[PDB]
RNA sequence: AAUAUAUAGGGUGCGGGAGGGAACGCGGGGAAGUGAAACAUCUCAGUACCCGUAGGAGGAGAAAACAAUUGUGAUUCCGCA
RNA sequence: GCCGCAGCGAAAGCGAGUCUGAAUAGGGCGACCCACACGCGCAUACGCGCGUGUGAAUAGUGGCGUGUUCUGGACCCGAA
RNA sequence: GGGAUGAGCUGUGGGUAGGGGUGAAAGGCCAAUCAAACUCCGUGAUAGCUGGUUCUCCCCGAAAUGCAUUUAGGUGCAGCGUUGCGUGGUUCACCGCGGAGGUAGAGCUACUGGAUGGCCGAUGGGUUACUGACGUCAGCCAAACUCCGA
RNA sequence: UACUAAAAACACAGGUCCGUGCGAAGUCGCAAGACGAUGUAUACGGACUGACGCCUGCCCGGUGCUGGAAGGUUAAGAGGACCCGUUAACCCGCAAGGGUGAAGCGGAGAAUUUAAGCCCCAGUAAACGGCGGUGGUAACUAUAACCAUCCUAAGGUAGCG
RNA sequence: UCGGUACGGUUUGUGUAGGAUAGGUGGGAGACUGUGAAACCUCGACGCCAGUUGGGGCGGAGUCGUUGUUGAAAUACCACUCUGAUCGUAUUGGGCAUCUAACCUCGAACCCUGAAUCGGGUUUAGGGACAGUGCCUGGCGGGUAGUUUAACUGGGGCGGUUGCCUCCUAAAAUGUAACGGAGGCGCCCAAAGGUUCCCUCAACCUGGACGGCAAUCAGGUGGCGAGUGUAAAUGCACAAGGGAGCUUGACUGCGAGACUUACAAGUCAAGCAGGGACGAAAGUCGGGAUUAGUGAUCCGGCACCCCCGAGUGGAAGGGGUG
RNA sequence: CGCGGGGUGGAGCAGCCUGGUAGCUCGUCGGGCUCAUAACCCGAAGGUCGUCGGUUCAAAUCCGGCCCCCGCAACCA
RNA sequence: AACAUGU
């Protein structure tokens, strides 16, 4: 019911971050603007 | 040997409700494989896969290299542009652009430097011969008849829900990608369009899959059925009333073997409450297969199924709907012209005709959103009105299938009783925690269900149904058919399916227009089956074609 | 010989084998108690025991070897690593 | 041959430094006598850095005793 | 005391062997030993268990608690003992000062509950001598009550 | 039960079931070979009952045993698409690197094809087993021949207490 | 016999004008000696997209090309072969049937054999590529073998309990036992987080269409008795309670110093840099008023970094960081 | 005393695991059929879900406290 | 095939 998502980036695509979210509440892919260290800026990142 | 797809231990599950799990088959290409199942079963969750707009959780999936993939939808979006320009985005989008660079190298080439842009022609003049992509002006103009499509110089917003289907499929149609994933095609199309697509997929190169609920279509357009049970795939043969069988069969043997389970928990249940005698000690080997029993006892209890159930409005009266003199169009096509009608007091009318005829149209003038031409409709004062509708312009999709029905309030008025919101959607099937799903992850039987709890909690004595025989599988159309024939009022069925008009219906109104009138009707008095046979009697005795290629390969 | 070519077999004449020995050697079969604070993988241990077969020793031994850009040059055994 | 003589790092490797890190940021681990006048761009005074020493205190390793410890029956006696 | 011409008794010679034998069946019997004989070997089997461990004297001197444990009569580490080298009054006792508390007691019209007798009477019960909510004047109670407080 | 139990315990003649078509079934042995038996279904081995007399009811859901093969599931072997490692050759090139890559040899190997078994389909209780609750009802009380209902594969018959 | 593959014959394709529309490509101006308008034959392959693509009977009288156009393209004939059909040969598998020669026979006779119910050999009567046996492989398997089957406990068994979080017992710091007294947890929230601004609750009383003890309104009174996602305690009206705007700090690199502590763990943290959110700024922000919502090591999985690469270049494998 | 099952209209039972709509057969009540009664046919009434108090928008149901009924263990000396 | 009874 809160399953361990993964955040990867949208450019690099590399997977810096893991949280959990709700199925039921939130069937799409979560979007945040997270601090990507490859890139050394903040990006976007969807799910997988 | 040679594939087209395979599946390798695939298992795509949104949680509690699996879709596949570890499931192997391949896919050869001429290979005509129908899909079938019940609503919800995942159907469209394994054409989302094999077309690569969804990945699988654990497992792998391919298409073989080469032989791309065309999908159609299940609700097939378009464009903002025309009819010939939505044909162009899809079938010809690849090779337009190797078209509108051509005809850019013949005057900016002429001024340039002509020596490295002979070979910017060069490569681009060589892929308009093994494809011969000279005709794009007339290879479209073909397609169009094949499929009878509308006019190719209007918009396609204000457009039949039949209409758009069609331009959807020439839109695949022309791409001919070697692996079809055809989903719900004959929604919305009459018997003209299915009978055309019958014989243009019996004669065609690559995989074809569909998934079919109708009982006709799929007996000429594929001969190895696949299916979706609670999680498994069971590929066999036949011709569809073999699938039926063998689903009786799974639960014949499913039902009673989970029935001497319950017998052996009953005389096993009664031994860990029997108390420990005088030294001797109840096993734990014994209590370890209780617990194991009594486990594998709840992870069978997945057997329910709610029927459709409309509720009864007030008294109708002695006059329901007249329509004197009507007349209605849009433009220098009139659709509509000189009927005269009056819907009787509890029976089953039934609306036929061919796509963009006027159908939708001659409910919008009885519930009030349109204007008629000459002539007037007239209700009375008895009757409230229920509409579903075909385009489903109700239910919005962020928004959960509860508080679409509800508001966020608690009890609703399904006409002058209050029944719980909760319980009335979970007599809708939608129980327990799939009360919180949007409308965008429902699927289309279940839309085709959930536009059944809009719009009949309006409690009225006249319902209106504009295509309700759309999504839904065997077991609750008959559901949806025996709530029609037990309702008191007066329900009027637009609808294409033959055998759905054949078993209940008392009244049919169906378009009759010729060469010389294109927009008259007739009303006629009795069922469909006896007009069928005045219809062979008063218009063409025997008499009320050669399949158009759509292209020229 | 049966039965024909012949063989199995039988007659005669010279050699050889057999069994014992305390340890050591080679080849083959192969435990459990025990340790694992229980136990089955694992250990105990290829130990105890058994079988075949020697010799004054036995086995191995004359590269279808190692090594790493140079090179060592049959085997066994002792010390290191 | 063994122990000592340089450490840090997963390692490549660098080496009185090194790993982490974007960092001449901070930590980890390692190295480094100001008891000493003097000389130095020291100074209200102690110091900072480097010479000159007044010639400061590091140090390991091999044997033989002892106390524990490891592997062997391992302080001795005793099963079913 | 039972059988005593029988499924009898007995002599001489022989056959069956250890997870095997034999059994008109008792776990009976297989050399006075049998829910798996005996002897040699592995072998000085192992035992968180009981027993034992030998000459003298001088200095100091415990513990039976905590935590973990297939652990509870066992054991690891800490606590408490001795001794070697460092540190040197840092320990402890008293006096003065700077500080946190909510026990004892007490209080409750300061809260949450319990509860005694008056008074006023919403309601409930048949127009009312029965019920007496909430309020108020007095007297009280509390490990999980506290405006207080050694 | 030598050595605390001689009995109601074992045996028994009679009974029924099941196995066995003949170097049989069964047993002793790795095997050869042997017993069975110098026998041949009125014979031999197993299981239960235990002279005789009258009798031996109902239940095949569970677990066995016997038969069956329409369907599902299922091993090694056969099969070897597809993807991967190597590099002849080739391209942009700083030719310090990257990219596409034939054949051969490899690594990992999918679809397909395939028996018994198990699921499944029936039979069988002198096969191992199993043979019900609750409430009302008659000329005084009492008791229910009778009835209502729920459940089961079937609801304990003759006899006895 | 039923299939697979390789090879070859015959045949198949018809939206719209048309030679029912060579199917594709390439060659091409000839190809046969001409009546599906024929005589025995005469679509009884398919027969529908219907008449051209056969029942190959014969005839040197009798069709069709190129031109004409009528089209994306044509017209005969033919090698070239895609989709489907059928025929034939070759080479391979699976069924079934027959054979005999391997193998089998405790059926019979004969010899070695003087004495042989053993064994061996010869011959005959049968069985037969099956059976048996080797290797690989599924099944079944208390017939047999090795073992396990926890502890606390006012004896043991039976019943209950085992980790985490809050209170009381607990004797006014901390800590403290019992099978002592009461209760919670194995989550939830994409806002119920971050920030900036703004507001005060419950209960009681008076007036009001439906409207009642209590919905929404209006006015008095009311300093915490309401509220806190969730148990209890400690907090919170300065609000940590109610509402709104923009948002992702539910950050990457760290960490002086502490609490607690046998050890393993647990917990708090000023401040420094990166790149951000809100704010005019000051500033605040490393999830939630606080304390539960969890599991050491080992063995593995995936993503990325390109550290090692068993002669060398790679690779397989290993290593780091999440 | 301890485990663990039960209470639903006059009688018998579902519904309870998986929360929203109280159901089934008989009986009672009124009307038919018949000369009359049973049988049968038609229409109806009847529930505080043992009791009260929490969770929830909502409880027969989920959770605790009580009041009755039924079954089961109580062994080794 | 409906199909009992009348102290
Ligand atoms: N994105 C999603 N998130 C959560 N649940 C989903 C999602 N998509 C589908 N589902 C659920 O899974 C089921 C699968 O839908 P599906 O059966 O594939 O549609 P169709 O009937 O058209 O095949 C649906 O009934 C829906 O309830
Ligand atoms: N708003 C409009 N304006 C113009 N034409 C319309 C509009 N709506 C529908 N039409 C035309 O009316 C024709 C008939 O539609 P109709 O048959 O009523 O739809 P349905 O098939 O759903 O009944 C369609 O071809 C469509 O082009
Ligand atoms: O285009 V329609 O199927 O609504 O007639
Ligand atoms: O594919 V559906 O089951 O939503 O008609
Ligand atoms: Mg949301
Ligand atoms: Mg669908
Ligand atoms: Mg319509
Ligand atoms: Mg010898
Ligand atoms: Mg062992
Ligand atoms: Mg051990
Ligand atoms: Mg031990
Ligand atoms: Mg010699
Ligand atoms: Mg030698
Ligand atoms: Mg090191
Ligand atoms: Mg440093
Ligand atoms: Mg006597
Ligand atoms: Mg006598
Ligand atoms: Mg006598
Ligand atoms: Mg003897
Ligand atoms: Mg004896
Ligand atoms: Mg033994
Ligand atoms: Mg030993
Ligand atoms: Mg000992
Ligand atoms: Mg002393
Ligand atoms: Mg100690
Ligand atoms: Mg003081
Ligand atoms: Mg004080
Ligand atoms: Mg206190
Ligand atoms: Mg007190
Ligand atoms: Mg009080
Ligand atoms: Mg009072
Ligand atoms: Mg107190
Ligand atoms: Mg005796
Ligand atoms: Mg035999
Ligand atoms: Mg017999
Ligand atoms: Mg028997
Ligand atoms: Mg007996
Ligand atoms: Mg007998
Ligand atoms: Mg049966
Ligand atoms: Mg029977
Ligand atoms: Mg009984
Ligand atoms: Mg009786
Ligand atoms: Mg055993
Ligand atoms: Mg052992
Ligand atoms: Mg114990
Ligand atoms: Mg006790
Ligand atoms: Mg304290
Ligand atoms: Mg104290
Ligand atoms: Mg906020
Ligand atoms: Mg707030
Ligand atoms: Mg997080
Ligand atoms: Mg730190
Ligand atoms: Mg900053
Ligand atoms: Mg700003
Ligand atoms: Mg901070
Ligand atoms: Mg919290
Ligand atoms: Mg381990
Ligand atoms: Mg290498
Ligand atoms: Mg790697
Ligand atoms: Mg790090
Ligand atoms: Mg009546
Ligand atoms: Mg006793
Ligand atoms: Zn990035």
């Amino acid at each position: 019911v809160r399953p361990k998502i993964t955040l990867a980036c949208e450019v690099c695509k590399h997977r810096n971050y893991i949280t959990k979210k709700n199925r039921r509440n939130d069937p799409d892919r979560l979007e945040l603007k997270k601090f990507c260290p490859n890139c050394g800026k903040h990006q976007a990142h969807r799910e997988t | 040997a040679e594939f087209i797809y395979t599946m390798k231990k695939v298992r795509k599950a949104h949680g509690d409700k699996v879709i596949l799990d570890d499931v192997t088959l391949s896919f050869y290409p001429g290979a005509k494989i129908g899909v079938v199942g019940p609503n919800g079963a995942g159907k469209s969750s394994v054409l989302r896969i094999m077309a690569g707009l969804d990945k699988p959780n654990n497992g792998d999936a391919f298409l073989a290299t080469g032989a791309t993939v065309g999908i159609l939808q299940q609700e097939p979006p378009l464009n903002e542009d025309k009819t010939v320009r939505g044909n162009v985005e899809e079938g010809m989008g690849d090779i337009k652009i190797k078209l509108d660079r051509f005809n850019e190298v013949a005057e900016l080439m002429a001024t340039d430097y002509t020596d490295e842009l002979m070979e910017e022609m060069g490569r681009l003049q060589e892929e308009l011969d093994h494809a011969d992509a000279w005709d794009l002006d007339a290879q479209l103009e073909q397609a169009m008849d094949a499929l009878r499509c509308p006019p190719a110089d209007e918009p396609v917003t204000n457009l039949s829900g039949g209409e758009r289907r069609r331009v959807a499929l020439c839109k695949l149609l022309l791409s001919k990608p070697d692996l079809l994933l055809l989903d719900e095609p004959t929604n919305h199309l009459d018997a003209e369009s299915v009978q055309w697509l019958e014989q243009h997929l019996a004669s065609y190169p690559g995989a074809i899959l569909a998934v079919t609920h109708d009982r006709y279509f799929l007996d000429n357009v594929a001969e190895w059925i696949l299916e979706l049970d609670r999680g498994r795939a069971y590929p066999y043969e036949g011709n569809y009333s073999t699938y039926l069988e063998k689903k009786a069969e799974r639960l014949a043997v499913q039902g009673r073997k989970d029935a001497k389970l319950q017998k052996r928990l009953t005389e096993e249940l009664a031994w860990v409450r029997s108390g420990a005698k005088a030294r001797q000690a109840k096993s734990k080997a014994r209590l370890q297969r209780y617990e194991e029993m009594a486990a594998e006892a709840e992870k069978t209890r997945k057997l329910d199924f709610e029927e459709i159930q409309i509720p009864v409005g007030p008294r109708l009266g002695n006059v329901v709907v007249e329509v004197d003199h009507l007349d209605k169009g849009y433009d220098g096509r009139a659709l509509i012209k000189d009927l005269s009608f009056s819907l009787p007091r509890n029976g089953i009318v039934g609306v036929i005709g061919p796509n963009g005829v006027g159908k939708t149209t001659l409910f919008k003038t009885i519930v009030g959103l349109e204007t008629p031409d000459s002539g007037s409709v007239k209700v009375g004062e008895t009757v409230k009105l229920s509409y579903v509708d075909q385009a489903r312009a109700g239910i919005d999709p962020r928004k959960t299938v509860w508080e679409v029905v509800s508001d966020g309030l608690d009890y609703i008025q399904v006409g002058q009783t209050e029944v719980p919101s909760r319980a009335y959607v979970s007599a809708f099937g939608f129980k327990g925690p799939d009360q919180q799903k949007p409308a965008g992850v429902l699927s289309g039987g279940e839309r085709n269900r959930l536009n059944l709890a809009l719009t009949l909690k309006q409690g009225g004595n006249l319902i209106l149904l504009d295509e309700p025989t759309n999504d839904l599988d065997v077991e609750t159309l008959g559901s949806l058919e025996n709530a029609l024939l037990n309702f008191p009022g007066c329900a009027v069925v637009i609808s294409h399916d033959r055998w759905f008009l054949d078993r209940t219906c008392t009244h049919i109104l169906a378009w009759e227009g010729d060469d010389d009138n294109e927009a008259k009707w007739f009303w006629f008095e009795g069922n469909f089956g006896a007009y069928e046979e005045n219809k062979v009697e008063r218009l063409g005795v025997d008499a009320a074609v050669t399949h158009r290629k759509l292209t020229r390969g």
